[PDB]
């Protein structure tokens, strides 16, 4: 088990393989990430968080999150659009990202990706997708703006309170 | 915590328009959805629409989506109804109402209104 975002994250179904990929930010930027190529399911455990996650080759499929916060559930979806390595999230990216923090701290791509949104996901949120959803029992919705919904949602997270 | 009061009803003629207010006095208007409700007379509650708590996710029914607008100032806790190319058939009290939810369920709406007559 590895540790990303404050997250401990399990798979516990499926396979994948590491592909080394180029890939082009929203600030025209390249970046090397390892791309696990296939079907995965994870679990992401918190101090104030617990998510459920499903992706394939950069396309995130399910999150069923939970918390005691709007705020600490907003942290487990920022990590798992993250991880997702989803096109949406590498384009939403507004500056050059840099690889060093000030009091030399070094830092790999998909750690400058989710410090770049742990920091401001305004553009993350808008631009990930919203998508309609049925009223499934104990899975509810939430929207860009933290406003829960019966009837939409942002594009594969379902709310479980 | 939130009530609701509605505003600017009257008789208008068939294609004409009506902006529909809903003041509130309450502590955190900004963390509310909001929704505008309507009842037919001998009729339930029929679902107008629905909006987030910034205002940037707005959703209306089948009946009203291209002809309505729903809209709300949070510096101002008030929240409009846009009525556009009006009906004889949208002749009905409307009502709003505020809850946690953005929805269409009547039930998961806590703060209701008073309701304004409208009639076209």
């Amino acid at each position: 088990s590895f540790s990303f975002g404050g997250f401990t994250f399990k798979r516990t179904s499926g396979s994948s393989v590491k592909k080394e990929e180029e890939v082009l930010t929203g600030n025209l930027q390249t970046l090397k990430i390892r791309v696990h190529e296939g079907y995965e399911e994870f679990t992401m455990v918190g101090r104030r968080a617990t998510a459920i996650l499903r992706k394939a080759t950069r396309r995130l499929i399910q999150l069923i999150v939970s918390g005691r916060d709007e705020q600490s559930i907003a942290e487990a979806i920022i990590v798992a659009m993250v991880f997702s390595q989803e096109d949406c999230m590498i384009k939403a990216v507004r500056g050059d990202l840099n690889f060093v923090n000030r009091a030399n701290q070094r830092l790999n791509p998909m750690h400058q990706l989710l410090r770049h949104f742990q920091k401001d996901a305004k553009v993350l949120f808008q631009n990930w997708g919203i998508e309609p959803i049925d009223n499934v029992m104990g899975m509810i919705g939430i929207l860009p703006d933290m406003t829960p919904s019966t009837e939409m949602s942002l594009r594969g997270v379902r709310v479980s309170k | 915590q939130v009530q609701l009061q509605e505003s600017g009803g009257g008789l208008v003629q068939p294609g004409g328009s009506l902006r529909l207010s809903c003041a509130a006095s309450g502590r955190t208007f900004s963390m509310y959805a909001m929704a505008w409700f309507r009842q037919a007379p001998g009729k339930q509650r029929e679902f107008v629409g629905t909006i987030s708590r910034s205002g940037d996710y707005a959703l209306h029914a089948d009946a009203v989506k291209g002809r309505f607008t729903i809209s709300r100032d949070n510096a101002k806790n008030t929240v409009y109804l846009q009525m556009n190319s009006l009906k004889l058939e949208d002749t009905a009290v409307y009502y709003c109402a505020a809850g946690a939810y953005h929805s269409k369920d009547k039930t998961l709406y806590d703060y209701w209104g008073q309701g304004t007559q409208v009639t076209v």
